[PDB]
């Protein structure tokens, strides 16, 4: 849960 | 997938407008400089950098079409040589310069401010004047960054892979299609797709060489609490 | 003069690459298992050490290689010999999957990779390089050229006449690949996809030099006497 | 300065 993964995942 | 259906020119148009803009950094002209505040410049832009990087990646015809976890590995693997080779474009009509940003442009002197920063900073400059000398062209470098985004970390992870290397051989043909419509020659095409492609090596190289300068600097206590660049870096010593 | 490499042909090219091949060498014949930390790292050291002797050789006989000055020489060699070691070995592994043919009585897998900290992370790399030369039918003659271009790239914006070299080799590969029956767009698509492995190359040396130089600082492996000064060539 | 590769460069 990386906060690229976030900011990868969020639309 | 629309990927695999773009023709050459909506390829060139797809990648055009996803093109992320050119930002400040801030620098104050008036604050005299220390190896904490360079370094404070440089880290500050590239944090801001980072965010558009990642909304830019996914306009990248094919990118949103990997999982989660591919899409975090191959920016996690290329996000310096992306920012790299944005840097040395930006410098491409500056010789002798790096315009890290419009209000920001330095020479090797200034970055001799930081330790072991002015050799980094000689190899961009090169790269740069190398860009001049074959005078490439906006269209030939969105296609080279995305090409660094989709091939850097592809080996590192199979069909996702298959797909990822179906769309680098599309973009290996809009790179064809554009030096045809510029009036190159078969030989001429193919020349200048390896003078394009060797250049990626050269990226990669340096990359290595800024990620080992900057873990070193970060062991220094001179790289700010930017959260999303440190995970970045910490990416890469496993 | 001027550099009788520009007026080859392709053909000649080739065979002239081919002919430049330097020998595969072996590897020490004791077949003491398993291996300890020191004993990896220093039959590789010892390999590479004897082989770095002939990749000098190889070079001299790279067309277009001695028409430049002594200097440019050594900047090319410095800068590349660990990218040409690693193709190298890339290439003669190619047909052994999930192994690393280091020399031919020295075929290791990569769990033995795990005997030197911080080696199986790069045996990774240079298996899955290996895979991927395996997956498109890398053929002896596109190595060759591949290896060359290494060797006049690498080191090159550290600086025309390598240039045209470089232009000559590519225009050989393209001519190794429409003798392969390849249609115009595969060579393009070809040409491209063999490049884009110098990056990886690239990319591997870099991590290898660094844990090369970590070795050094431990004190185990005995680097040599061309090695070190390799090796040091990385400031 | 003095390199082995100088010597194998040269001696060649
Ligand atoms: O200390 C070595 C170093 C050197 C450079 Br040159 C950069 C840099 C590259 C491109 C860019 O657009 C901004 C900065 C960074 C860096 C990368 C991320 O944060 C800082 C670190
Ligand atoms: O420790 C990281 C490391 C990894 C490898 Br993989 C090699 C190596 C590469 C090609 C070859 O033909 C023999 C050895 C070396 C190394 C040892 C000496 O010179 C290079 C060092």
């Amino acid at each position: 849960h990386k906060i690229l993964h976030r900011l990868l995942q969020e639309g | 997938s629309l990927a695999l259906s773009l023709t050459a020119d909506q390829m060139v148009s797809a990648l055009l407008d996803a093109e992320p803009p050119i930002l400040y950094s801030e620098y104050d002209p008036t604050r005299p400089f220390s190896e904490a505040s360079m370094m404070g410049l440089l880290t500050n832009l590239a944090d801001r950098e980072l965010v558009h990087m990642i909304n830019w990646a996914k306009r990248v015809p094919g990118f949103v079409d990997l999982t989660l976890h591919d899409q975090v590995h191959l920016l996690e693997c290329a996000w310096l040589e992306i920012l790299m080779i944005g840097l040395v474009w930006r410098s491409m009509e500056h010789p002798g310069k790096l315009l890290f940003a419009p209000n920001l442009l330095l020479d090797r002197n200034q970055g001799k401010c930081v330790e072991g920063m002015v050799e980094i900073f000689d190899m961009l400059l090169a790269t740069s004047s190398r860009f001049r000398m074959m005078n490439l062209q906006g269209e030939e470098f969105v296609c080279l960054k995305s090409i660094i985004l989709l091939n850097s970390g592809v080996y590192t992870f199979l069909e996702e892979k298959d797909h990822i290397h179906r769309v680098l051989d599309k973009i290996t043909d809009t790179l064809i299609h554009l030096m045809a419509k510029a009036g190159l020659t078969l030989q001429q095409q193919h020349q200048r797709l390896a003078q394009l492609l060797l250049i990626l090596s050269h990226i990669r190289h340096m990359s290595n060489k800024g990620m080992e300068h900057l873990y070193s600097m970060k062991a220094k206590n001179v790289v700010p609490l930017y959260d999303l660049l440190l995970e970045m870096l910490d990416a890469h010593r496993l």
